[PDB]
């Protein structure tokens, strides 16, 4: 674990398009969406959407849950091998799918919607949540060892209504999965109080802008809390799936979240889809309840709209922004790399950055200054005893399809 | 500080079809917008994110964009879709809001009418005043857009040269009017004046000389 | 229905300050962004500034930072333009003009679009003081059709009205619309075509009348003799 950290401006880092080994086939209206991606112990979760058509308004054609060996592909370059691919039958239904790693298989949990995706039509969405287990080394002979499909119907919400997956991946704890997970609150019941709305230094924000924008909109019947989803594999029975709430410290609405193990604790990043547009992320100090130690970090946010764009610290009333995650590469120093978006209100520009709480160390472009790019998922690793960072980048080609890339970025022990 | 780059002029005759260009360096890295002006009007936006179409713009106004252009192309043109384009983008590397130059869409409702040309020499009332002003005027001309070019003996001068826009004149034809300032001792210097009106690649030529 | 009323607008001289505003109904004035877009006389639009639902961000052109401050009373619907140190490039009708988008996306395509527009404020950057005109004479000497007139030169303000012959004379009368010098003044001519078998029987006088500085000038125009 030798990483340089000292601020330069020479570019060091070599970042390596490695989607050559994943199955993304490129052809003439054909739209890759929904991405996702986690990597532990040397293996790898994926997903993707197949659409025809409009990228956003498109007819679904195939989505994919594969999972596979992360090796030396043999010239020292990590990259991504699957093993196991599960196709669901019905690819509209399948939303909101978040991956988590345990014991030789894959956990991917999803949420089942025919009325579209269920953050925009939250009321008329009747929850359905299932699972499915992939193993990692597939075996002949085996039966369900394979690939394993259950529909979850034992759910504890506590005080909310419906519960649904919100990211790509989760953590194991022992024999318990955590996964990133959104509850729906009526408004109603939402219990806040205005004058914890930080508007101090901020001349033209009020007081109720916070619990307004804990929905999609003010007029919202719900808000959205993040939190997580708890599986515990050794009860056995009927599976039993625990919704927690995170807690209020730093609180912001429920957006596409990441829990992951780094250097033997639980680490947690969440999306900042409103007003507070500086990164969230840090080491969760506990897991039940949810209480993450938010850095403060200073150098990285997320690109938004005219209301809440890049750099906003003020409380508004807006639902703006992208998932651009970061790994914690560096406890001790707490150091993070992961991919933003370097543009105030358009998703463009992706650049690979590492960096601490108020400094970037180095960074490079991962395409062209107009490029356009949405969401990034980055997990690191070591491979043999090299530390890289694979990152799932979504980029639009103006020539062509639409897909994600993914690159391989070695993070250098020197300087 | 983004160029966005439009064709000045496009032309159909009534229900025809017409393609408006709007080119801009990997223009499909950026959403665009497109406005309608007619005459004497705020514009109204027909296209929005490239391809979305508000309610209330009839579906013959569509939007695409690729490439390096984007096109806004409307079929069955009408009389009443006269009127100036101008397409419209983010540019995020400013973080400004970039327009078009515009492109004047013309539905030609009407033959091609050549315009008449009269020149008239300084005055002596103006001359005794130490001022010298040529007078061009241009009249009766279908479509609406002239280029007017004056010339010293055969040499160019364009300094101290006004044009007026074209204005539609009471019989639905449009005129114009072209002025040179000079000073009276470059009146004198020179033995012949002509204002050159060119209108639809014919040019129109009218000359005056200083000696009577 | 939504509604954009813009006033404000005059003349000024350069280095001058002028402020803008914009009556806004139809819709939640303070969900929205706001802008204020202006167009030369003969030319495209072009975007001045703009200003977040709640104020909290402004956002500003280049060839207007530093001179202009857009602002915004969001308990009177009114949003304000600032106008410092104007320029004669600052010639032009300033809009007011709302975002177009409705509805929830975390990203737009396009963040920024117009719907709808104002009908827009004049505002004239200039140093020209009001002026009568010199009015000169056009002679005749193209069939068997003569053309005079007369030149209305170096006015300001508009308008100027032309007759000829107190009225009487109106057919064959072709006033042409003025031209903007470099100066700031206007120039127009207006020309009658006649027979020129009427011209050494006919008298043709030209009435020129400028009632911003009341003036009012009667022109003979004679044949000129070569
Ligand atoms: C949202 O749900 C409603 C059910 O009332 C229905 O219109 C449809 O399933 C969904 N509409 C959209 C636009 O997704
Ligand atoms: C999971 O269940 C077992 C009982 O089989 C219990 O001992 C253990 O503490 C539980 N773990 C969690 C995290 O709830
Ligand atoms: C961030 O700052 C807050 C306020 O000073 C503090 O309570 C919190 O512990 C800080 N977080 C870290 C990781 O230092
Ligand atoms: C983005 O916004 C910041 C302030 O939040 C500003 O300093 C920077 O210039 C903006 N970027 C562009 C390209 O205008
Ligand atoms: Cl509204
Ligand atoms: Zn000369």
């Amino acid at each position: 674990n030798q990483i340089c950290l000292q601020k330069t401006t020479s570019t060091i880092l070599k970042p390596r398009l490695i989607s050559y080994t994943l199955p993304i086939n490129t052809r003439e209206g054909v739209c890759i969406t929904d991405p996702l991606l986690a990597v532990d112990n040397g293996f790898f979760a994926y997903s993707h959407l197949e659409k025809i058509g409009s990228c956003t308004r498109g007819i679904a054609k195939q989505r994919i849950i594969g999972v596979g060996e992360v090796l030396d592909r043999g010239d020292k370059v990590p990259s991504m091998f699957m093993t196991n691919v599960w196709t669901p039958p019905n690819p509209s239904t399948i939303h909101h799918c978040s991956s988590t790693y345990h014991e030789d298989f894959y956990y991917t949990l999803c949420a089942v919607s025919h009325v579209g995706d269920p953050i925009l039509n939250s009321t008329s969405w009747t929850e359905s949540l299932s699972l499915i287990r992939l193993a990692v080394r597939p075996k002949s002979d085996s039966g369900d060892y394979n690939q394993k499909y259950i529909a979850i119907t034992k759910v504890e919400r506590g005080k909310y209504d419906k519960v649904m997956p919100y990211g790509p991946s989760g953590i194991k704890q022992g024999d318990t999965l955590y996964f990133p997970a959104v509850g729906f609150l009526p408004r109603t019941e939402f219990q806040y109080n205005d004058s914890n709305c930080p508007i101090i230094h901020c001349k033209y924000s009020k007081a109720e802008n916070c619990r307004l924008s804990m929905g999609v909109n003010s007029k919202s019947h719900y808000i959205l809390r993040s939190g997580l989803l708890k599986y515990n594999l050794s009860l056995g029975g009927d599976i039993i799936l625990q919704f927690i709430e995170i807690a209020d410290n730093r609180l912001t609405i429920g957006s596409p979240s990441k829990i992951y193990n780094s250097l033997g604790q639980p680490v947690f990043y969440q999306a900042s889809y409103s007003w507070d547009t500086m990164i969230k992320l840090g080491d969760v100090d506990t897991v039940d309840p949810l209480r993450v130690q938010w850095r403060n970090n200073s150098v990285i946010s997320r690109p938004g709209q005219s209301q809440c764009p890049r750099f906003n610290v003020c409380p508004e009333v807006c639902w703006e922004g992208t998932y651009n995650d970061a790994f914690l590469i560096d406890r001790l120093n707490w150091v993070s790399a992961g991919v933003y978006l370097n543009s105030n209100q358009t998703a463009e520009n992706p650049v690979f950055a590492v960096f601490k709480d108020n400094e970037i160390l180095y960074q490079v472009p991962l395409a062209e200054d107009d490029t356009n790019a949405q969401k990034t998922i980055t997990d690191c690793f070591l491979l043999e005893n090299v530390i890289w960072c694979i990152s799932l980048v979504e980029i639009y080609d103006t020539g062509d399809v639409i897909r994600p890339k993914l690159f391989a970025v070695k993070i250098p022990a020197q300087c | 500080s983004y160029v966005l780059t439009q064709p000045p002029s496009v032309s159909v005759a009534p229900g025809q079809t017409a393609r408006i260009s709007c080119g801009g360096n990997n223009i499909g890295n950026k959403g665009v917008h497109w406005y309608q002006q007619k005459p004497g009007q705020a514009p109204v936006v027909v296209v929005y994110d490239d391809s979305d179409r508000p309610s209330g713009i009839p579906e013959r106004f569509s939007g695409s964009n690729s490439g390096n252009t984007a096109t806004l192309t409307i079929s069955r043109v009408e009389a009443g879709d006269e009127a100036d384009y101008y397409c419209q983008v983010w540019d995020s590397s400013s973080d400004h809001v970039v327009f078009g130059g515009g492109t004047k869409l013309t539905v030609l409702g009407q033959p091609k009418a050549n315009p008449t040309v009269t020149l008239f020499p300084p005055s002596s009332e103006e001359l005794q005043a130490n001022k010298a002003t040529l007078v061009c005027l241009i009249s009766d001309f279908y479509p609406g857009a002239v280029t007017v070019a004056w010339k010293a003996d055969g040499s160019p001068v364009k300094a101290g040269v006004e044009t007026t826009k074209p204005s539609k004149q009471s019989n639905n034809k449009y005129a114009a009017s072209s002025y040179l300032s000079l000073t009276p001792e470059q009146w004198k210097s020179h033995r012949s004046y002509s204002c050159q009106v060119t209108h639809e690649g014919s040019t129109v030529e009218k000359t005056v000389a200083p000696t009577e | 229905e939504v509604q954009l009323l813009e006033s404000g607008g005059g003349l000024i001289q350069p280095g001058g300050s002028l402020r803008l505003s914009c009556a806004a109904s139809g819709f939640t004035f303070s969900r929205f962004t706001m802008s204020w877009v202006r167009q030369p006389p003969g030319k495209g639009p072009e975007w001045v500034s703009g200003i977040s639902g709640s104020g909290g961000h402004t956002y500003y052109a280049d060839s207007v930072k530093g001179r202009f401050t857009i602002s915004r009373d969001n308990s009177k619907n009114t949003l304000y333009l600032q106008m410092n140190s104007l320029k004669a490039e600052d010639t032009a009708v300033y809009y007011c003009a709302k975002d177009g988008f409705v509805g929830q996306q975390l990203m737009r395509r396009g963040p920024w679009w117009f719907d709808p527009w104002g009908q827009g404020t004049l505002v004239t950057v200039s140093s020209a003081s009001t002026k009568g005109p010199s009015v000169f004479p056009l002679a005749p000497s193209s069939g068997g059709t003569a053309a005079l007139g007369c030149l209305v030169k170096d006015y300001f303000p508009e308008p100027v009205t032309v007759s000829w012959n107190s009225g009487a004379l109106t057919s064959g009368v072709h006033t042409f619309p003025a031209v903007l010098q470099s100066s700031g003044l206007y120039s127009l001519s207006s020309v009658v075509t006649v027979p020129s078998s009427s011209l050494g029987t006919q008298t043709y006088i030209c009435n020129v009348n400028h009632k911003p500085s009341n003036t009012k000038v009667d022109k003979k125009v004679e044949p000129k003799s070569c």
